RNA sequence: GUCUACGGCCAUACCACCCUGAACGCGCCCGAUCUCGUCUGAUCUCGGAAGCUAAGCAGGGUCGGGCCUGGUUAGUACUUGGAUGGGAGACCGCCUGGGAAUACCGGGUGCUGUAGGCUU
RNA sequence: GUCUCCGUAGUGUAGGGUAUCACGUUCGCCUAACACGCGAAAGGUCCUCGGUUCGAAACCGGGCGGAAACA
RNA sequence: GCCCGGAUAGCUCAGCUGUAGAGCAUCAGACUUUUAAUCUGAGGGUCCAGGGUUCAAGUCCCUGUUCGGGCGCCA
RNA sequence: UUAAAUGGGUAAGAAGCCCGGCUCGCUGGCGUGGAGCCGGGCGUGGAAUGCGAGUGCCUAGUGGGCCACUUUUGGUAAGCA
RNA sequence: GCGCGGGUAAACGGCGGGAGUAACUAUGACUCUCUUAAGGUAGCCAAAUGCCUCGUCAUCUAAUUAGUGACGCGCAUGAAU
RNA sequence: CCAGGUGGGGAGUUUGACUGGGGCGGUACACCUGUCAAACGGUAACGCAGGUGUCCUAAGGCGAGCUCAGGGAGGACAGAAACCUCCCGUGGAGCAGAAGGGCAAAAGCUCGCUUGAUCUUGAUUUUCAGUACGAAUACAGACCGUGAAAGCGGGGCCUCACG
RNA sequence: UCAUAGCGACGUCGCUUUUUGAUCCUUCGAUGUCGGCUCUUCCUAUCAUUGUGAAGCAGAAUUCACCAAGCGUUGGAUUGUU
């Protein structure tokens, strides 16, 4: 009785809902609408995304395009899946995203029947290389990379995605400017210590200076790493073969597990039967328990 | 007496439905406008360029070019004398696709599939669509229940 | 308003984008040898008093502001005019203002 | 100062209600709408009696002013200070201009106020006692006299100004499914939470 | 004054230095914070006016100012609140309230609050 | 039966409070050398994996509030066309067809596309 | 009739953030005493009423008035 | 459109590339039988604004702001 | 918020539908897409009712209107506007 | 020639307003000021000149919006207009 | 003879329109919003409520990041209002102006960079007689800007701001 | 004292065309325009006179109503005046 209510029933009987993913908080819709809309002379040629997203413990990576039922996605790539070559420990990190970019751009291009041609960049470097058509062969795949939420600055492991697609074979526009190598006063791109954070120096050099300063708070850190014994060396060519590995065979399987049964986890909504039956009782107890006194 | 405006009485016309303000659903911007096909003129107002004038709003027209972001449509417009062809340009989200061309079609498919199979089969089908005609005499049961007998109820002054 | 005393722009003799000085541009005195001119006095030669409409009735209140730009480029000094809307007070090149001051003390 | 009423008797210019464009209204000559012992409570004045007129007509505010002091003084002569209710239910919203002594410009000025009414449309309320009838019949004709239309004079089968019949009424309360609130009352629908029931019923 | 001034200044402190600057404050009051000073959404904090005594002695140049803490409270999962993506509210009973701000600070810093005023 | 990424529809999905959450998962959480930012690693960015469902999230609960859909209001209000209908008018009745919206009382409360995981 | 302006210490006067001054009365100094002078005190709910905003004599709406100006 | 003349204590005007002055002023002091009257002081430049020549600008030069005038007039 | 009646637009086929096949310098992962084009098969003529339509040229007079049911604006009202 | 400067009203014309002030009150001889440069002096008046106006007072007659005489903040009298 | 001045002494000519008769008064004379307007559109009156002859190197063009009006709870000076923090907040603020529409990781605010307020041909819409002007919409071709990119931008979110 | 002998507030329903308005239908190839003088007739919403009713009508005088327009409704000063 001191202050006029907000959230009051005329509020919510006027209130207006937003969509359902931009109250999830998980899908902008302007930068959405800009990005996979198809221009309308066209009527048929989806505009591909790039999607990349970033998970606290995982890597999202996949190439979509949008129809009227929902988005339509050709071919997707995980950091849990990646270790099951090469890398083992050291997920969701910029080498991460740049070896998992590069597995998607293989995948799609073997699913594509396309991976012989367009090799991509079969050497890794941090310098620019955009891939070409070359005619008499089927035009060079493009896409667009859809970073939502993430706030695109330079340094970013979703570019470390892009990089790897773009040296997988994907013909994806890009400035030279959101990547380590990048120096902003200078407006120069070293392209030197964007391969050192492409490959792993930037979290290596860091893991090894972090022996002689401690041990404990050492251990605390790469805990995962101690196990797998992940010596700071020998992690140049463990990374050189996750890339073969990539190109050699980028096809992807699930794991045959039908043995289930239906046991149900959750409980369902009751009927209007049990509604009437609790209320009533519940009627039932009350008055008892007042004519008891 | 009034003046000109291109959108003069465009008020109510212009207004988002209840409940429905804010960003653009999405699905009505890929919808695919092919050349020839039947579009009607909606002109939602949240978007303020490629607008219909006010007089097209509310009619249905056919498209005959496409562009970028809108489409060109041929809709007939009663001037005072007599109705002339109007070519218009229009960004998508303010057109809808036509059911009625849809309908249309959709019963003359049928009416082809019926064509195919009422040849080989030899029996002769009907094809155009009659008015309701008269409806066919027939009974009505009782089963020994007394029509029941209504009578006026009496005035009597409520307020 | 106020707009700066020079600005990148397409020329059209050198055929791209170009930095140019703009000037406000000042309309040139009459040649008094041009055909209208000329034709002009030769009729209000003689008598029959003034020959011609005399306009007095200044209806608008300000002019359109033609802005006079050159190509800065030495080989091409090409002059180029473009037409700003009406305005009542024009300033060329004032101090940029930023809004985040005390206004005022 | 004030025209004839039969001038404005019609309701024929597109109700024009006091707004942001009616500047300069004329304060209304009513403002006292409900009379009587007004704290009474939901029982006390069963019966409820109404004014209704059958006819499209605006009606000036100074004709209420004038009906419902008469109303009054009947009400304090008659049946006592203490045993009546009085209610009106017009607010004269709509607004009359008049243009002042060629016709240029011919849109007057606001000089007074009506209420507008339909065929169904109760003007006067009373809630008093049920063997006060007889003095309500009577208060409500002497009443229509200060009206220019022709009123019909009749007997809510509703319990009071409670929007709810007589008869059901005091069982209806008795099962709790309505409360007394004031003069009004406050319908109780089995539809909330059960706190909300079992505080009551208890 | 008039608009666009610079009236105040300010900072938000984390961490070691937030504590050990709330517990010289806490001395400076000898962790007595009396009635009403918390505010019901859990949060709180204290004004005082002289900032020589502790902590940074006194220099002629500098003046007499005074101050106000206002220390704000949270639980591990505080920041979703403002967390770029998927934002969201935190629950009522993840919330804080004025009743266990005296309980926690009793908890913590032995302070006397609520005198029978 | 679910969950994650991308969604379509945009409250049957929202909001409030309560309870349950196995496995993956998503998170929460730790740290700031590098990338990057701020006043502050709070956010943002990067590097991790000691701990936790408490929060978010998902499911369910509420004679919940809403929202959706019904009956009701009601063949009422209103209205196409007709009368040398009534009435002083105000308006009303009739023929002809069409035909609503509160209140009040019921029912329901997210479906669904692609891609990918868990669940004896 | 319309329109414009204005309603304040006894009297007249100016004037959102607690009504100024002059005279009117009382008043106390000075003087031998008066006069004169000076000083203070008292003194107007700012025409009434409704609203507006933290608050209104002020701002906005009415009602009265008074005064012109048109008619 | 051209030629321009002036904007400075509350008011007007002189003026030093060199610390703005004179008055009409405002207020206060002496001065006085009081008032006049007489002086004295303090304070007061919407130095028309922006610049620039500049060591150095009220002045010198522009740019505007007005104020004023005297001239010219085919959209 | 909801929301009539009356009303405005469109469609109710042979210029349509379906099969092949070619062209493109636009588009493009792709035989893409799209458009254009050449052939071929389709007839129960794809609602009612009525009616023969289409098209070209010259051109007078007129450009003060008023009234009737109904809707409606100003006005007290008006054989008022 | 126009401007700038004198002179000129028996030249055309003009002769307003605000403050402060005297032992009832009132007015203001007096002091100051504004807008163009003065601010109606001597005189005369409801006049052939006064809307308000059938101004008011006296007289004239039974009765006078007429007449005369008188008063003058005179809408809007007035000195070779 | 030519030039400049003076020159109602004299000459020629003009001295708008709409208008509940005209005159005075207003502009219903070019425009824009809401209503009148009777649910497509069109629709008069000296019908009503209003507005315009501008303003903006950014108040334009991009991109990133934020959420506003208001309220609650607090915290020295500090209270009805100064400032900070937390909570609620469908927008009840702001977007130059009149009004209407539209707008929330927007179209609002703060920043980084910029001149797409540029150079060209046609088409269409708007009043329309389907003339013009103005304004506007889609393109197409250069040259650019911005962003990582998708794209977006050839002035102002749209409805007026002009020959 | 007493609502209504006589009066009637707040409201409300009308009648008249003797005011003044609003409109501009008739006449601008003209209907002579203010007032007065004279003269006739008509109207009643009756001032008097006939006959009536009512009263706060003792008489006198007066007021309010009904049938009622046959009859009568003046002489002068001032003003062009109504
Ligand atoms: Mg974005
Ligand atoms: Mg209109
Ligand atoms: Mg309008
Ligand atoms: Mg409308
Ligand atoms: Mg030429
Ligand atoms: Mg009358
Ligand atoms: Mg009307
Ligand atoms: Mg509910
Ligand atoms: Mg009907
Ligand atoms: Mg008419
Ligand atoms: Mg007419
Ligand atoms: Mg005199
Ligand atoms: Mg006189
Ligand atoms: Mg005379
Ligand atoms: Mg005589
Ligand atoms: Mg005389
Ligand atoms: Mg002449
Ligand atoms: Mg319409
Ligand atoms: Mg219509
Ligand atoms: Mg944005
Ligand atoms: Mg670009
Ligand atoms: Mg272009
Ligand atoms: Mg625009
Ligand atoms: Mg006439
Ligand atoms: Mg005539
Ligand atoms: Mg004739
Ligand atoms: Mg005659
Ligand atoms: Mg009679
Ligand atoms: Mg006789
Ligand atoms: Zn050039």
């Amino acid at each position: 009785g001191f202050v006029k209510v907000v959230k009051n029933k005329a509020y919510f009987k006027r209130y207006q809902v937003k969509f359902r993913r931009r109250r999830e908080g998980k899908t902008d819709y302007y930068a959405r609408k800009r990005l996979v809309i198809q221009d309308k002379n066209k009527y048929n040629t989806p505009k591909y995304r790039m999607i990349v997203r970033v998970t606290n413990r995982d890597i999202i990576c996949q190439i979509a395009y949008a129809r009227i039922e929902g988005d339509m996605i050709v071919c997707a790539a995980y950091a849990h899946e990646l270790p099951k070559y090469g890398v083992k420990v050291g997920l969701t990190n910029y080498a991460a995203a740049y070896c998992t970019g590069l597995l998607l751009a293989r995948r799609l291009l073997n699913r594509f029947g396309m991976d012989k041609i367009y090799e991509g960049q079969v050497e890794v470097t941090g310098d620019e290389y955009n891939v070409e058509s070359i005619d008499g062969q089927p035009g060079a795949f493009t896409c667009y990379l859809d970073a939502g939420l993430a706030r695109t600055t330079t340094g970013n492991k979703v570019f470390g995605a892009l990089k790897g697609a773009v040296d997988g074979g994907l013909s994806i526009p890009h400035s030279t400017k959101r990547f380590p190598g990048y120096d902003s006063e200078s407006k120069e791109f070293n392209a030197e210590v964007h391969r050192k954070h492409i490959m792993g120096q930037n979290v290596a050099d860091y893991m090894r200076y972090l022996m002689e300063e401690d041990e404990d708070a050492y251990k605390k850190q790469f805990s995962q790493y101690i196990k797998n014994s992940v010596t700071p060396d020998m992690m140049e060519e463990m990374y050189k073969k996750a890339h073969a590995a990539i190109r050699e065979n980028p096809v992807y399987e699930k794991k045959p597990k039908k043995e289930v049964k239906k046991k149900r986890w959750n409980r369902p909504k009751m009927s209007l039967a049990q509604k009437k039956d609790r209320v009533a009782q519940k009627k039932a107890s009350f008055l008892r328990a007042q004519e008891r006194a | 007496t009034n003046t000109k405006g291109k959108r003069r009485g465009t008020r109510y016309m212009f207004s988002r439905p209840f409940r429905k303000h804010g960003v653009v659903p999405l699905a009505t911007y890929m919808r695919i406008y092919k050349k020839g096909d039947i579009v009607d003129i909606k002109g939602m107002g949240t978007v303020q360029k490629g607008m219909p004038h006010k007089c097209y709003h509310g009619k249905t027209g056919r498209v005959y070019n496409v562009t970028q972001h809108a489409v060109g449509i041929v809709v007939n417009k009663q001037v005072k004398g007599k109705i002339l062809a109007k070519r218009i340009n229009v960004r998508i989200e303010h057109i809808k696709h036509s059911k009625s061309r849809d309908s249309f079609l959709k019963r003359v498919k049928e009416n082809d599939q019926k064509k195919k199979e009422a040849k080989e089969k030899g029996t002769w089908v009907q094809l155009k669509r009659q008015p309701a005609p008269p409806r066919e005499a027939h009974f009505v049961r009782t089963n020994g229940k007394e029509p029941e007998l209504l009578e006026p109820i009496p005035y009597e002054f409520m307020a | 308003v106020n707009v700066p005393k020079t600005r990148r722009t397409f020329c059209k003799k050198c055929g791209k984008h170009q930095p140019h000085k703009v000037t406000q541009y000042k309309k040139g005195k009459d040649s008094l040898y041009a055909q209208g001119k000329r034709r002009y006095d030769r009729k209000q030669s003689g008598y029959g008093g003034q020959t011609k409409p005399i306009f007095r009735k200044k209806a608008k209140t300000t002019k359109k502001i033609v802005l006079r730009l050159e190509c800065v480029e030495p080989n091409c000094r090409s002059k180029r005019m473009l037409a700003i809307k009406r305005c009542k007070h024009f300033e060329l090149g004032g101090d940029k203002k930023r809004k985040g001051q005390v206004i005022q003390f | 100062g004030r025209r004839p009423a039969r001038c404005y008797r019609y309701c024929k210019n597109k109700p024009y209600p006091k707004s942001r464009f009616c500047r300069g209204v004329p304060d209304a000559k009513i403002r006292i709408f409900d009379l009587g012992r007004k704290k009474a409570k939901v029982d006390e004045f069963p019966l409820g009696g109404h004014m209704v007129s059958d006819e499209y007509e605006q009606l000036s505010s100074e004709a209420l002013e004038a009906a419902r002091i008469c109303a009054n003084k009947y009400m304090v002569k008659s049946c006592g200070r203490d045993g009546f209710h009085m209610r009106v239910r017009l607010h004269p919203f709509h607004v009359i201009r008049i243009n002042k002594m060629g016709m240029r410009g011919a849109f007057g000025k606001p000089q007074g106020t009506v209420a507008r009414v339909h065929i169904g449309q109760v003007i006067m309320s009373i809630r008093t006692k049920l063997q006060n009838e007889e003095h309500v019949i009577e208060a409500l004709r002497r009443a229509k006299f200060k009206f220019p239309g022709r009123q019909k004079i009749h007997i809510s089968k509703k319990w009071g100004f409670t929007k709810f019949n007589a008869d059901e009424f005091e069982d209806m309360v008795a099962k709790k499914c309505l409360i007394p609130d004031g003069c009004g009352v406050k319908y109780v629908p089995s539809h909330g939470p059960l706190d909300k029931w079992r505080v009551l019923h208890s | 004054i008039r608009r666009n001034e610079k009236i105040a200044v300010h900072c938000t402190v984390r961490g070691a230095k937030a504590e050990e600057i709330l517990e010289k404050g806490l001395k400076v009051r000898e962790y007595e914070l009396r009635k009403n000073n918390f505010s019901d959404t859990g949060n709180f904090g204290f004004g005082i006016q002289e900032h020589i005594d502790l902590g940074i002695k006194y220099d002629p140049s500098i003046g007499i100012y005074g101050l106000d803490f206002y220390v704000v409270l949270g639980r591990p999962g505080f920041s979703i609140a403002d967390k770029k993506r998927r934002t969201g509210c935190i629950g009522a009973k993840h919330r804080i309230s004025k009743e266990e701000a005296m309980r926690w600070f009793q908890q913590k810093y032995d302070g006397i609050i609520l005198p029978g005023k």
